[PDB]
């Protein structure tokens, strides 16, 4: 399997056209805020392909 | 796309804003493709002993 390519799952807001996003912060979906511990309702945005 | 438009004008006044009217011409258009939030203009200092 090729694990050298990643994709961003979700984002909080939108993006402008002709814009590259390089933010690898911990995504927050709902409550229980993350602050870099990756607990409940804390999913990583970059996920591996298949 | 970050666009810079330049013009030089040989004024001769003491202070404040000069009068008159002129146009603006392009110099370069660099397609960086990123947004800019804040900017700061850096000056220089003269050093002597």
């Amino acid at each position: 399997g090729n694990y050298n390519y990643l994709y961003r799952l979700f984002r909080k807001s939108n993006l402008k056209p002709f814009e590259r996003d390089i933010s690898t912060e911990i995504y927050q979906a709902g409550s229980t805020p993350c602050n870099g511990v990756e607990g409940f309702n804390c999913y990583f945005p970059l996920q591996s392909y298949g | 796309y970050f666009k810079i438009y330049s013009k030089h004008t040989p004024i001769n006044l003491v202070r404040d804003l000069p009068q008159g009217f002129s146009a603006l011409e392009p110099l370069v258009d660099l397609p960086i493709g990123i947004n800019i939030t804040r900017f700061q203009t850096l000056l220089a200092l003269h050093r002597s002993y």
